[PDB]
């Protein structure tokens, strides 16, 4: 079983830069290597075959070369949509083996997050468990600190954070923090606030609500 | 248009069998120029080729040696459906299973080659666990410039849930966050969208959530409440 | 007698896609080597038969279909492919047992202003059946208003022109394509190779 080794594992560049992803082989795959772009939530879309030939619909920035044990894939001018995981596949010996992957993430100018605090729904409150949500809509870099304050109490524990991947048009991340509280514990307090610390934010931004 | 659509279960009890079907549209599975393969991807991992089925029973199966003991691939020409069966299913087969096609040909030097996996399918998410299925509960995240609203999909198993906005009409600003496994063993997801504050009174908004494993499709209207 | 493959390949003027030219090669000996040993072609894909295992093979009728396309569309000259060309101009059956040979012709089929002589069909109510030729010029209709011979609101002329200029990219550079189809019927085998 030919083992394909992909290098690097994660690459970061800016809009307009070049990117090189190399694939190594256990044996000698005579130009029997193809490349696949898997975007978040989609299926691997083939971009290059026969090491060099490009499938129809693939931009000109994408190019590939290689032979034997060393193979290379190159994006000339990395644009924001090209954020995806790229795989190399052999077709010299069955079974066709893939690579480990390379997550090519783009670099964006520092952008401040937009904060929104959604209180729980009265339907959920009737269900016996309420959930307060905090939202950071468009921020780069991905690093951000979300802090829940209930009745001016810095509460840590019930929170759970989920971050989207880099947007294919703005290279902007988005974060959501979900505080889950029982209906009885939620009705004990009044002020519910979410404080955000980020690079683009010179001062932490607190969005609050009261029940 | 050759279109592959993977359809099957989501929850399969451990040490059972995995009946997956790939419906082929706009193509002939009985063609000698089409090779149909099954490729799985464990969540957060690489890709693995399970096997291939190609005519010219003329069905010469070519599975992967790694999974040969339990894999069984077939083709139904009456429904144009490629079937995959995997036995003694452990939790390591928890993955998204894909169905692909390879237009095989002969090069100038006389080589049976292929230009890669041309057409791919959407992928069926199979979660191997004994936990019973659970339909989600959809709740509205109401808006209080560019305002924000969304929908909270809570308590659902297994994965995934598909969330569209306005029946596929609203796409810009739609951020569907990944699911987070709560402390209760059930999943939870949030899908938001930033709309202009004036659009609160010019367009109504509905989150279309579809949980296929439990056949739970619910559309909830996000409404500014006072 | 030698099969006139060069008459189809090394031809002065090729045909457009909406009017591909089918030449019946029959009653001759055909050395396919001259084709699979020549590097002038960029796409040489044989489905169902091996190019090497043809000079020993015998057939009753060979059909050479010639047409001029653009580069990023040559991929649609293959089984089970769909686009504008495969759907409205030239469709190859999914059970295709033949060969597709395509090369670049920017040096012969491109003009400074543009070789507008080459055309391609953009609209058609039905997708083309395998091995179909639509030479019609009837106006299209995409509404409830019958055109009755007018290009306007939801009513368009079916054929468009290829803007083949020399400075265009390799995707829009003219490529000549020849499709060799092979037939076996219960008749005197005429196209027999060197052996
Ligand atoms: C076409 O090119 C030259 C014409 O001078 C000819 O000798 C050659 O054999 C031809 N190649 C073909 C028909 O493949």
């Amino acid at each position: 079983d030919i083992q394909m080794t992909q290098s690097p594992s994660t690459l970061s560049a800016s809009v307009g830069d070049s990117v090189s992803i190399t694939c190594r082989a256990s044996q000698s795959i005579s130009s029997w290597l193809a490349w696949y772009q898997q975007k978040p939530g989609t299926a691997p879309k083939l971009l290059i075959y026969k090491a060099s030939s490009l499938e129809s619909g693939v931009p000109s920035r994408f190019s590939g070369r290689g032979s034997g044990t060393e193979f290379t894939l190159t994006i000339s001018s990395l644009q924001p949509d090209d954020f995806a995981t790229y795989y190399c596949q052999q077709y010299n010996t069955y079974p066709w083996t893939f690579g480990q992957g390379t997550k090519v993430e783009i670099k964006r100018t520092v952008a401040a997050p937009s904060v929104f605090i959604f209180p729980p729904s009265d339907e959920q409150l009737k269900s016996g468990t309420a959930s307060v949500v905090c939202l950071l809509n468009n921020f780069y870099p991905r690093e951000a600190k979300v802090q829940w304050k209930v009745d001016n109490a810095l509460q840590s524990g019930n929170s759970q954070e989920s971050v989207t991947e880099q947007d294919s048009k703005d290279s902007t991340y988005s974060l959501s923090s979900t505080l889950t509280l029982s209906k009885a514990d939620y009705e004990k307090h009044k002020v519910y606030a979410c404080e955000v610390t980020h690079q683009g934010l010179s001062s932490p931004v607190t969005k609050s609500f009261n029940r | 248009q050759v279109q592959l659509q993977e359809s099957g279960p989501g929850l399969v009890k451990p040490s059972e069998t995995l009946s997956l079907t790939c419906t082929v549209s706009g193509g002939s599975v009985s063609s000698h120029n089409f090779h149909w393969s099954w490729i799985r991807q464990p969540p957060g991992k690489g890709l693995e080729l399970i096997g291939e089925i190609y005519y010219s029973k003329s069905r010469t199966t070519n599975y992967n040696p790694s999974l040969k003991s339990r894999v069984t691939m077939s083709v139904d020409t009456s429904k144009n459906q490629v079937s995959l069966k995997l036995g003694s299913v452990t939790a390591a087969d928890t993955a998204v299973y894909y169905c692909a096609r390879e237009l095989y040909y002969y090069d100038r030097s006389g080589y049976y080659v292929h230009d890669g996996f041309d057409i791919w399918g959407p992928g069926t998410t199979v979660t191997v666990s004994s936990a019973s299925t659970k339909g989600p509960s959809v709740f509205p995240l109401a808006p209080s410039g560019t305002a924000a609203l969304g929908c909270l999909v809570k308590d659902y198993f297994p994965e995934p849930v598909t969330v569209s906005w306005n029946s596929g009409a609203l796409t810009s600003g739609v951020h569907t966050f990944p699911a987070v496994l709560q402390s209760s063993g059930l999943y939870s997801l949030s899908s938001v969208v930033t709309v202009p504050s004036s659009s609160l009174g010019t367009q109504t908004y509905i989150c279309n959530v579809n949980h296929k494993p439990s056949n739970t499709k619910v559309d909830k209207r996000v409404e500014p409440k006072s | 007698n030698l099969c006139p493959f060069g008459e189809v390949f090394n031809a002065t003027r090729f045909a457009s896609v909406y009017a591909w030219n089918r030449k019946r090669i029959s009653n001759c000996v055909a050395d396919y080597s001259v084709l699979y040993n020549s590097a002038s072609f960029s796409t040489f894909k044989c489905y169902g038969v091996s190019p090497t295992k043809l000079n020993d093979l015998c057939f009753t009728n060979v059909y050479a279909d010639s047409f001029v396309i653009r580069g990023d569309e040559v991929r649609q000259i293959a089984p089970g492919q769909t686009g504008k060309i495969a759907d409205y101009n030239y469709k190859l059956p999914d059970d295709f047992t033949g060969c597709v040979i395509a090369w670049n012709s920017n040096n012969l089929d491109s003009k400074v202003g543009g070789n507008y002589n080459y055309l391609y069909r953009l609209f058609r109510k039905s997708n083309l059946k395998p091995f179909e030729r639509d030479i019609s010029t009837e106006i299209y209709q995409a509404g409830s208003t019958p055109c009755n011979g007018v290009e306007g609101f939801n009513c368009y002329f079916p054929l468009q022109s290829y803007g083949f200029q020399p400075t265009n990219g390799v995707g829009y550079q003219p490529y000549r394509v020849v499709v060799l189809s092979f037939e076996l019927l219960h008749a005197p085998a005429t196209v027999c190779g060197p052996k």
